């Protein structure tokens, strides 16, 4: 409402908030669940109680602690 | 710091939701090794799951969001 | 070893908190002295059988 | 039924060659009716392979060909994919210059080099560095082409690495035959780095080395790594190239001529087997070079796709769909002193198993010379200090925190090359202060446990254990729970005591209140006998022995074995005191559900001593390990240390 | 009597353990007290309760602690 944009909210699919994981056989890592979503681009914002570390405010920008 | 959760044992069982927070956490500390071993071995899916757990007294303590 | 003595021979003192900064007292020579293995020696032995013991009895008990 | 063509393109003994094979009797383990067929071509130029391969196969109506040849041909696998793109015949490449990895293959040809792709060599290579914690190298490349793909190989494989590799530099050389000498001499001067990986053409390779030999990077101080294109026929090693190259070839680098004919025949026969298992009938022989058949004509492409897949004798043969092998058994080898490619290391599966656990390096010719900062450090497992474990198979190594270490074996257990030596992790509290130690100090070690023994005994005049090993020069210091006493002493160095301990005695519920106790002095006086023992061969026994005679007579007969078997009698019943050392007595007390006592506050030590590290006697690290451990103490890091790993359950 | 040699026992000068102090205007630091005794070549032998630690290390033999 204070921004004025529309949205839709849609559950992360494999319910996991996400870390990183290295593809198989020891090949390039990844973000699993909603930093997965957000950073592949299925997701333009996570609205989630997601804690701000070091690893995701390397690739994700967080906003001001709520 | 407790020693009980310093030198796990197979009685105490503590763990944390995969895939989270503090996964990274634990695994980013070297002085948390056994303690990261440990919360591995009986990792949960869910926050609500592990919370079930430990009312149901299959697990000890859980460790998650203040 | 010292204020632990002082707090009980002389009582009305009480020594707090656990030991901060552990190590030993040596017999102190110059660098690279020819008797210093044969004083570790000795002080070993003195150990091993019943020396300190029995000097820890007399003097500080 | 099924008809394999094998084509020999090797110039030497050409018709003993044709006359080893040919035979249909032979290949009688394939489930089928194998139909050889030789060609041999002679001068291997594109006029005759073209023109026999044309003749061959628009006149028998070949399933397959299996094509040979030599290590000095460079354009021949780009004629063998045309023809196979040309005639849609299945081609298997075995050995030569035709079985070095074309990436970009023709996207209609089914060509299967079996060889190992660039990328994947460098995985090999880069797993080498990590096992001898080798970085900071540097990367030499030629002219010679696909220099481009080698140096975006190395930089993909140590991004993608948890290790912090470091390249130092990248600089690229004419390298060519009779040509500037001076431009290249002046660059090859400045290079400072320890470890090289070089890509080259075998010329190259060995102009090359001839020119690092001029400027001094041969020498005991330095390594060099190449892939299988830098050599050539690893039969006759060329003079220029210097000793301890490392390299990293297939399984099939020591087999005959007629072994890998008979395992490519082997592979088409069981594509083929499975195609015909699964389609009921056996695949369509190949067309002809008088036509083009411009559609793929997906009966031709199920016979690929059951070829790329197969698995022969144990070995993998899956082909990746570039048309080369993956997830190959790859070794590596390296030229040794009798200038002889020995082998050295496995790649069984993703997991790299190699002898020498340190790397041997020698000063040109001869004289082993051996590194100068570097020690070998003996210990054992004793549970609250040293804790080993079995590295874990799915990840290869193992976690951090955990240091590597080995058995105490020599090449008996191995039964040939399977595992040559046990590799497993250990860690622990002297762990811990070995890994500051060498942080701190600046040396380099190799850690071995002690199978001779447990801690040391002068039995007969001889030392085993740790004591044995470091008296006898077999390691240059020992760390672990080795107490420091003065028969040890006087045979050894030992450092400064980092951890305090002594006699202690543990009952289960004041009993004794003292180790001079009457119970102690003379059990057999009266009433049911004090049942009180020790685990033999120790500082504790040795004290016990030579003080108190009567003691250790009646504790002879309550000869424990083991520290857990000691408290589980304990508990049981079998015995109510238990003497040994205080700084585990005091870690079992902790961690205990019932909650043992010792038998007086903080057990009352009894002779007290610490743990030192035994060192060779007037060694010259002894002063610098002594003034090491006192700032480790000074600094407050082994209180950490007894934090981390000392905390008990109760004591408090 | 253990090692079969004579004595003759003094206490130090200024009744300090010892330490290493910079006065104004000199050249580099010197040790007072026992230490600088028995660096000195007043004393051979400290027997005292004299801690062992990195600094005095250094300049100074120490035996296995009594
Ligand atoms: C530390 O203790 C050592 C053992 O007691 C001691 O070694 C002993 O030294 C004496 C010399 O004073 C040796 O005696 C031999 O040599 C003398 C003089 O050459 C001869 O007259 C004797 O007959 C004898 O042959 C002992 O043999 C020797 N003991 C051993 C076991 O080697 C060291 O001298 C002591 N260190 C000191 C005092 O600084
Ligand atoms: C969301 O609301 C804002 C204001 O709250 C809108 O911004 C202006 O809205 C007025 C409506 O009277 C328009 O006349 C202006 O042209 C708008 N300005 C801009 C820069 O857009 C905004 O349009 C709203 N978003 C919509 C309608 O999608
Ligand atoms: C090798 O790969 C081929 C191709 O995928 C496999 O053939 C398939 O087998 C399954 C099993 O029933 C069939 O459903 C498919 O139709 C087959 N595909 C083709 C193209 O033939 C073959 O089974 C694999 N072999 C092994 C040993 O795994
Ligand atoms: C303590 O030392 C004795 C003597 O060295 C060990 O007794 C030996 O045990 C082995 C079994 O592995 C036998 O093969 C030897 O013959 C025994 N030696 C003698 C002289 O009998 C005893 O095992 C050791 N105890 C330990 C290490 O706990
Ligand atoms: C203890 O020291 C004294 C003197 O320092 C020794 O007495 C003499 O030592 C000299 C030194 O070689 C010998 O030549 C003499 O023979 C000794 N005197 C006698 C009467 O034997 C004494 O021997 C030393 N005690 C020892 C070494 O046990
Ligand atoms: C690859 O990962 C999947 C998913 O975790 C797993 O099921 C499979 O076994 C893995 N295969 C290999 C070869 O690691
Ligand atoms: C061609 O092959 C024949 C026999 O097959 C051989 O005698 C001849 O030397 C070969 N040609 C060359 C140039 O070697
Ligand atoms: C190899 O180790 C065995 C112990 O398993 C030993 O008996 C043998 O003497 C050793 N051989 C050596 C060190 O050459
Ligand atoms: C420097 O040392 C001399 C030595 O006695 C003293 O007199 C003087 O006051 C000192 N200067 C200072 C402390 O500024
Ligand atoms: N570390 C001990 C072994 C066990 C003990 O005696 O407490 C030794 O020096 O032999």
């Amino acid at each position: 409402r204070t921004m004025n944009f529309t949205y839709e909210v849609h559950l992360v699919a494999d319910g996991k908030f996400g870390t990183q994981e290295r593809v198989n056989n020891s090949n390039k890592k990844e973000w699993n669940g909603m930093m997965g979503e957000l950073l592949s681009g299925q997701a333009d914002m996570i609205v989630a109680p997601l804690t701000i570390n070091n690893e995701r405010a390397q690739y994700i920008e967080f906003s001001k602690p709520f | 710091n407790d020693p009980r959760l310093r030198n796990p044992s197979d009685k105490f069982i503590y763990a944390t939701v995969k895939q989270s927070s503090v996964d990274i956490y634990f695994r980013r500390q070297v002085e948390l090794s056994t303690m990261y071993r440990h919360m591995e071995k009986h990792n949960y899916e869910s926050a609500a799951e592990a919370i079930q757990a430990v009312r149901d007294n299959k697990l000890h303590a859980f460790i998650w969001d203040s | 070893a010292v204020l632990e003595f002082e707090a009980s021979q002389k009582c009305d003192l009480v020594t707090t908190g656990e030991l901060f900064f552990r190590s030993g007292f040596g017999i102190g020579m110059r660098k690279d002295s020819p008797w210093k293995q044969n004083v570790s020696l000795s002080i070993l032995k003195s150990h091993e059988n019943g020396f300190m013991e029995d000097l820890d009895k007399t003097w500080v008990r | 039924a099924v008809t394999v063509a094998v084509v020999f393109g090797s110039s030497g003994p050409l018709q003993t060659q044709a006359r080893t094979r040919l035979t249909s009797q032979n290949f009688l383990d394939l489930p089928l009716e194998i139909q050889p067929l030789t060609v041999g071509v002679n001068n291997t130029n594109p006029s005759s392979i073209l023109t026999q391969i044309c003749g061959l196969l628009g006149a028998a109506r070949v399933h397959g060909i299996v094509f040979e040849d030599n290590v000095d041909t460079e354009a021949v696998a780009q004629l063998l994919d045309f023809v196979s793109s040309q005639t849609h015949v299945p081609i298997l490449s075995i050995s030569g210059g035709s079985a070095v990895v074309l990436t970009p293959k023709e996207p209609g040809s089914a060509f299967l080099q079996l060889g190992v792709s660039l990328e994947q060599q460098l995985q090999v290579l880069f797993k080498v560095l990590e096992e001898y914690d080798w970085s900071a190298f540097a990367v030499i490349t030629s002219l010679h082409p696909g220099h481009a793909l080698f140096l975006e190989g190395v930089r993909a494989v140590a991004d993608a690495s948890y290790l912090s590799w470091r390249l130092l530099d990248v600089l690229t050389l004419e390298l060519g035959p009779g040509g500037p000498r001076a431009r290249t001499q002046r660059l090859l001067r400045q290079v400072d780095a320890p470890v090289l990986v070089a890509y080259c053409s075998r010329e190259e390779a060995e102009v090359l080395f001839a020119e690092a030999a001029q400027a001094g990077l041969v020498g005991p101080g330095h390594v060099w790594l190449v892939p299988n294109l830098a050599l050539g026929s690893t039969d006759a090693p060329p003079a220029a190239f210097p000793v301890g190259l490392i390299s990293v070839v297939t399984e099939s680098w020591r087999l005959s001529l007629r072994q890998k004919v008979r395992d490519g025949v082997a592979i088409l026969a069981l594509g083929a087997h499975s195609y015909r298992r699964q389609y009921g009938t056996l695949p369509a022989p190949a067309g002809d070079c008088r036509s083009h058949p411009g559609p793929v004509s997906p009966a031709r492409e199920a016979f690929y796709r059951h070829l790329l897949n197969v698995t022969w004798e144990g070995r993998d043969f899956s082909f990746s769909p570039g048309g080369y092998l993956v997830r190959p058994t790859m070794v590596v080898i390296a030229l040794n002193r009798h200038r002889l490619w020995e082998m050295v290391g496995r790649w069984d599966h993703g997991v790299l198993y190699m002898k020498y656990p340190v790397w041997p390096r020698y000063s040109t010719s001869l004289q082993p010379v051996v590194d100068s900062r570097h020690l070998t450090v003996a210990t054992l497992e004793e549970r609250p200090f040293v804790i080993v474990e079995s590295p874990d198979p799915g990840t290869g190594g193992c976690v951090p925190n955990t240091v590597p270490c080995r058995r105490q074996s020599n090449h008996t257990f191995s039964s040939g090359d399977l595992t040559p030596y046990t590799k497993l992790c250990c860690k622990g509290f002297c762990i811990d202060i070995l890994k500051k130690l060498a942080k701190v100090v600046k040396f380099s070690y190799d850690l071995y446990l002690v199978t001779n023994g447990k801690h040391g005994k002068r039995v007969r005049g001889v030392w085993n254990g740790m004591i044995g090993e470091v008296y006898y020069k077999r390691a240059d210091m020992a760390i672990g729970s080795l107490t420091i006493n003065e028969e040890r002493s006087e045979i050894i160095d030992f450092s400064v005591p980092f951890v305090e301990t002594g006699i202690s005695v543990m009952v289960s519920r004041d009993t004794v209140s003292g180790l001079s106790d009457k119970k102690f002095q003379r059990p057999q006086d009266q009433y049911p006998p004090f049942r009180f023992g020790t685990v033999p061969n120790g500082s504790t026994e040795r004290n016990i022995r030579s003080n108190y005679r009567d003691m250790h007579t009646h504790m002879v007969k309550f000869n424990q074995r083991s520290v857990e078997d000691a408290l589980t009698s304990l508990k049981m019943g079998k015995l109510d005191a238990f003497i040994y050392d205080a700084a585990v007595l005091n870690y079992m007390a902790g961690k205990d559900e019932g909650c043992k006592l010792v038998t007086i506050g903080s057990g009352k030590v009894f002779a007290t001593t610490g743990y030192g590290i035994a060192m060779q006697k007037d060694s010259h690290w002894k002063r610098a390990i002594d003034l090491a451990l006192l700032q480790l103490l000074g600094d407050g890091e082994t209180q950490k240390l007894e934090t981390v790993w000392l905390s008990g359950i109760c004591q408090n």
